[PDB]
């Protein structure tokens, strides 16, 4: 319906809303959390990736995607480089840092 | 859409400031001939690019029954304003045709507004 109207309009417009119209706020949105501070930083620490994304659907049915760790916070020899690179799908069994930043989905507001 | 035309004629054209003069007087010519009668006179519109439009109205300016609605010949919402549907003929012409080299280009125009229409 958008797509026809953009094809009619070629500019969006605004309408009045209903209830029908307010119940398009209905996208889970996407989201980038911190794992150091917030109510799911009780762990941050595991290993336990599988129960820490089992925690946040029992919790939020909060779907998380993966960890957005640093490119050193896997080293010993301490850094200063904030670059975090992506990983995709960590397994069961992936570790934690509490300095961390998560890739998760909240329910749609 | 307030102006409202049943029967008459739309003009789509695709000129330019680059693109040559085509030169639409003949074309409005035998519309105003007087073989009809003044209330048989259909009423023709422009649609197309108001630059192209500037440089044919020093020509286009001694005859009734003519408007000008600039904007472009692909719009929809243009198509819907001069009420296409209840137009008697559109007619698509093109002012770039012979400054384009490459059939991509030759008729691209008219073959997308007349999809369009079709559509």
């Amino acid at each position: 319906e958008l797509e026809a109207l953009i094809a009619e309009e070629n500019a969006l417009r605004g309408g009045y809303s209903t209830p029908q119209t307010l119940a398009n706020r209905d996208r889970c949105r996407v989201a980038q959390l911190a794992l150091l501070d917030g109510p799911f930083a009780d762990l941050g620490d595991g290993g336990c990736y599988g129960d820490l994304f089992c925690k946040a659907l029992k919790t939020y049915n909060m779907l998380c995607f993966g960890i957005y760790r640093l490119r050193d916070a896997h080293l010993s020899t301490p850094s200063q480089c904030t670059k975090r690179y992506v990983i995709t799908n960590p397994p069961y069994e992936f570790e934690l840092v509490p300095t961390d930043l998560i890739f998760c989905l909240m329910q749609f507001d | 859409a307030m102006t409202v035309l049943s029967g008459h004629v739309v003009v789509c054209i695709f000129g330019d400031v680059s693109s040559a003069l085509i030169g639409l007087r003949n074309l409005v010519m035998p519309l105003r001939a007087s073989n009809f009668h003044y209330h048989e006179l259909k009423h023709i519109v422009f649609v197309g690019s108001i630059e192209y439009l500037k440089r044919e109205w020093e020509t286009l300016h001694n005859f009734p029954k003519v408007s000008i609605l600039p904007g472009t010949p692909l719009s929809r919402a243009d198509l819907r304003a001069v009420n296409i549907n209840l137009c008697d003929m559109c007619v698509i012409l093109s002012a770039n045709q012979n400054n384009i080299d490459d059939t991509s280009l030759q008729d691209k125009e008219c073959i997308l507004a007349s999809l369009n229409i079709k559509s």
